[PDB]
């Protein structure tokens, strides 16, 4: 449950920190825009060097949670909400299309410019 | 500063609409527009380095409009931070009109959202 405007802005690149420390980066870009709806294309990276590909339909239900369904080239299916942490941290917790159940820390990547570190609290 | 070239560049766009909307009175949503547009002026006198650009509008199998972008306009240097408002502030008045259209033809919260896009990519805050 956050306003939907805090995804669009920013550089459109980002982190995903895994539960057991795997960090993969996104490479996305948002291609339709609703007042309710997003909708995006993002490209995985694993540390190893493995790219993936996804369509993540983002949107806020009726009580204002931010709600997400990714659709990926494996058949694989990824449904959740996505809390915010602080204005670069968004915290995703969903359940994968087998069932299996999953928590991921997507940050997004703060320029050279200025302060990195971004607690915000 | 270079700021203000571009805080002058936004009140210029923004007068161009109140000229269109006030023109096209003949309508109280229209004033409405006209309100929100008027009021965001009085905050002008920010750079963003990255600006999101709208190719146009298309409507979904249904009564869903969507914002299609072209993309995310990153201007490394000043000069091209310029040239991004410019770019941008264009397909921003291009969509702003297909938007007017399609909502008299078809008759939603899709103009305030379009307003309040504007206040965000300028002062940083939903507003
Ligand atoms: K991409």
């Amino acid at each position: 449950g956050t306003p939907l405007w805090a995804l669009l802005g920013g550089p459109w690149r980002g982190t995903a920190t895994y539960e057991d420390g795997t960090k993969v980066t996104l490479d996305y870009r948002y291609t339709r825009v609703s007042p309710d709806r997003l909708r995006a294309d993002v490209t995985y990276t694993t540390p190893d060097g493995t790219t993936l590909e996804a369509t993540v339909d983002l949107w806020k239900d009726a009580n204002g949670v931010i709600r997400y369904h990714a659709t990926y080239p494996d058949g694989t299916s990824a449904d959740g909400t996505l809390t915010q942490l602080d204005a670069d941290t968004l915290l995703a917790t969903g359940t994968y299309d087998d069932g299996t159940k999953y928590t991921v820390t997507l940050t997004r990547v703060a320029p050279g410019s200025g302060w990195h570190h971004h607690h915000h609290h | 500063p270079i700021q203000e070239e571009i805080q002058k560049k936004v009140r210029e766009l923004l007068e161009k609409l109140i000229e269109y909307l006030e023109e096209l009175k003949e309508k109280e949503k229209l004033e409405e527009v006209i309100e929100g547009l008027e009021r965001l002026k009085e905050e002008v006198d920010q750079l963003n380095m990255n600006l999101i650009v709208f190719e146009g509008l298309e409507v979904d199998e249904e009564g869903r409009v969507w914002f299609i972008v072209k993309e995310m306009l990153h201007a490394t240097t000043e000069e091209e931070a310029l040239e991004n408002m410019d770019k941008f502030l264009e397909s921003w008045e291009k969509v702003f009109k297909e938007l007017l259209e399609y909502h008299f033809e078809h008759n939603s919260p899709t103009f305030d959202f379009f307003l309040d896009f504007l206040w965000w990519q300028l002062y940083g805050e939903p507003m």
